[PDB]
């Protein structure tokens, strides 16, 4: 039951990450990028809890 | 933070960015496939050169991971085939040399042009002129002509660009720690990190010769036959106990003896099973023909197919003034996206080609949720050695006669089965020393065994031992038969025929015993065999995330290359062949040639 919105650029190695990207840090977020043609087990799906 | 918690979360992003990338480079691809159009060719070539920048900068930043430090067997192999260095590590120039002579050798094979004597004006190309030539007309001087015009145009435009290719391949394979060109291309089945289950690059060539050897036996007698039986057509240009001449194997390099059939068949009385005019009769059209192969799938216990598959792939001809090109392919674009293309015409041909498909694409599906760098075969062989033995056990009368192309009447005589046998020999048995040799040959060039100035005055011998083939006209060094071939212009190895000609008859054995068909091996049918289906898929399953020598172990139980199914299959053939050959000699002598 929460919700995070902060797109703070997750650190995987020692050094900080100076808020550029590069080595050990990436951007958590990622797009779905669908297209028609995808599958049936990735097509998207609308999910209501 | 380890080395390998930082190595995987760097994989995965690689691999989720790959996929989509390369799901767009191969939609990229399929829309010039199957509509040729100039706007395409741009799309083409801008979704490769992005995906191709992308890799190398990936395979940059990955650079930095030492691969001592990646436990788990599992990260390190993905990052191996990330790292691949290659021909990078050499200068900018010298790549783009290579570049420069990997295209020129495609475009002076692409261009070769042949043109009659006393007429220039009537010149043909590779096809359909001369490639009809060679599959069917017998004329000696013809044949003798064409096959001279080929290599001797050919082999002289690219014998110093043969030269130099070779030796930047062995500076390359210096410079990547490898002993020779040829180790790089058997490096696809080293296997390395596990107890009692590594391989190595030099094991190859011995398991390969032994085979080799233990074939030999089956090689000879066929060949006998063969001579005996062009005896009878050219009486005064095979010499008894000599080796047959080089325009006269039924095509132009003697890869295939199958162009011969109509020649060498001991029974002529007798058709072959051909229900091509029986699938006519009932106007069978190409969903007909797909639905069958799905009702045949579907009876081993193979799971269904989405309907993406029918909605977005084309298995019509469209003809008029779409041009689409009608190789038969099978696209695994990812994300569970899969396409078929074919230009299905009205015979047996495409029925049976359909079946290697089919169960293509069913082998692709069942690595979907392996990482996309592990999303192929465990070796070179894996790929389709079933979806071979399926169009193979296809053939089969009982199942020809279950889906009603073959009327009940049809009674089994042994007639049909040696003719069977003899031409399944003419394209699987005859091409084996072939392909053996080329190999041989191509991996002592690489590693330097062979000198510069006796490369074809070493390349006959084999053609005199190896394969039992002599040359009709004496050529110097000046001339290079063997790069007047596909593979060798466009830099591919040859050993992966051979390696899956081996792989797919040692998985019959298992697929029969589990299916507990009786009779003879070649009539073998696994409908109705829900068994041997999850007993292959289990093996189809694993993708690349394990070494090639344990998918191997899943299926017979052994750890190293087995012919002994080779023999069973045909060893009723094999025992005939001993009977025909009684008053002919079985073999080939290396002294005499036909220009003397
Ligand atoms: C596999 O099993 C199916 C059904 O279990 C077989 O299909 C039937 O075959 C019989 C004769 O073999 C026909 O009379 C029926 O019309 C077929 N269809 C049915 C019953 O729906 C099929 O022949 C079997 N295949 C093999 C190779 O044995
Ligand atoms: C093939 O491409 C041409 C031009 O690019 C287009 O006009 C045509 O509609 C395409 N074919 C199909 C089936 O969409
Ligand atoms: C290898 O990594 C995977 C994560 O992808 C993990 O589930 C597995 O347990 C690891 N292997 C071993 C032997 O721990
Ligand atoms: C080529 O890549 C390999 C793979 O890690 C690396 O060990 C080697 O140092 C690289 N060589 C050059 C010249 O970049
Ligand atoms: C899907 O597979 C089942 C076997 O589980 C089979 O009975 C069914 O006919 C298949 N569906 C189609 C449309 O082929
Ligand atoms: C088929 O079998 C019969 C009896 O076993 C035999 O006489 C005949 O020669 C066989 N056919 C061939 C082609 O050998
Ligand atoms: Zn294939």
């Amino acid at each position: 039951f929460e919700r995070d919105i902060s797109t703070e650029i997750y650190q995987a190695g020692n050094k900080p990450c100076n808020g550029v990207a590069g080595f050990n840090c990436y951007f958590p977020l990622r797009s779905y990028s669908f297209r028609p043609t995808y599958g049936v087990g990735h097509q998207p799906y609308r999910v209501v809890v | 933070s380890t080395i390998e918690e930082q190595a995987k979360t760097f994989l995965d992003k690689f691999n989720h960015e790959a996929e989509d990338l390369f799901y767009q480079s191969s939609l990229a691809s399929w829309n010039y496939n199957t509509n040729i159009t100039e706007e395409n060719v741009q799309n083409m070539n801008n979704a490769g050169d992005k995906w191709s920048a992308f890799l190398k900068e990936q395979s940059t930043l990955a650079q930095m991971y030492p691969l001592q430090e990646i436990q788990n067997l599992t990260v390190k192999l993905q990052l191996q085939a990330l790292q691949q260095n290659g021909s990078s590590v050499l200068s900018e120039d010298k790549s783009k040399r290579l570049n420069t002579i990997l295209n020129t050798m495609s475009t002076i094979y692409s261009t070769g042009k042949v043109c009659n004597p006393d007429n220039p004006q009537e010149c043909l190309l590779l096809e359909p002129g001369l490639n009809e030539i060679m599959a069917n007309s017998l004329d000696y001087n013809e044949r003798l002509w064409a096959w001279e015009s080929w290599r001797s145009e050919v082999g002289k435009q690219l014998r110093p660009l043969y030269e130099e290719y070779v030796v930047l391949k062995n500076e390359m394979a210096r410079a990547n720690h490898y002993e020779d060109y040829g180790d790089y291309w058997r490096g696809d089945y080293e296997v390395n990190g596990v107890d009692g289950y590594d391989y190595s690059r030099g094991q190859l060539i011995e398991d390969v010769e032994h085979t080799f050897e233990e074939i030999k036996p089956l090689y000879e007698h066929l060949h006998a036959y063969v001579r005996a039986k062009l005896m009878n057509a050219y009486p005064s240009y095979i010499s008894p106990i000599g080796c047959l001449p080089a325009h006269l194997l039924g095509d132009m390099w003697g890869r295939f003896w199958t162009n011969l059939y109509s020649l060498t068949v001991p029974f002529g009385q007798k058709p072959n099973i051909d229900v091509t005019d029986a699938m006519v009769d009932q106007a069978w059209d190409a969903q007909r023909i797909f639905k069958e192969a799905e009702k045949f799938f579907v009876s081993v216990g193979l799971p269904n197919m989405t309907q993406g598959f029918w909605e977005n792939s084309m298995l019509t001809d469209p003809g008029n003034v779409q041009k689409a090109v009608c190789h038969p392919t099978a696209w695994d674009l990812g994300k569970g996206d899969f396409r078929i293309l074919m230009c299905t015409k009205v015979t047996m041909d495409d029925f049976l080609t359909a079946h290697h498909e089919m169960g293509h694409i069913q082998y692709d599906m069942a690595y979907a949720a392996q990482p996309f760098l592990l999303r192929n075969g465990a070796n070179e062989g894996f790929h389709e050695a079933v979806g071979e033995i399926m169009s193979l056990s296809a053939a089969t009368p009982k199942h020809l006669k279950s889906i009603g192309l073959l009327s009940p009447d049809f009674q089994e005589d042994n007639e049909t089965e040696i003719n069977f046998l003899l031409k399944q020999a003419l394209t699987i048995v005859g091409t084996l020393p072939f392909t053996y040799m080329l190999e041989k040959w191509r991996w002592m060039v690489f590693k330097g065994e062979i000198p510069k100035d006796q490369w074809m005055k070493k390349w006959w011998e084999m053609k005199r031992e190896i394969v039992g083939v002599v040359e009709p006209v004496p050529h110097d060094e000046t001339y290079c038969d063997p790069a007047s071939l596909f593979h060798v212009s466009n830099d591919y190895s040859f050993i992966r025929y051979y390696t899956r000609t081996l792989y797919q008859f040692q998985f019959q054995e298992a697929l029969c015993q589990a299916a507990k068909h009786e009779g003879p091996l070649h009539k073998c049918d696994i409908s109705n065999s829900t068994e041997a289906g999850q007993k292959l898929f289990n093996m189809l399953r694993l993708g690349k995330s394990e070494p090639w020598t344990l998918a191997l172990e899943n299926v017979v139980g052994a750890k190293n290359m087995n012919v002994r199914p080779l023999l069973n299959y045909f060893e009723p053939l094999f025992t005939w062949l001993k009977d025909q050959n009684k008053n002919s000699f079985v073999g080939w002598s290396t002294d005499w040639s036909p220009y003397a």
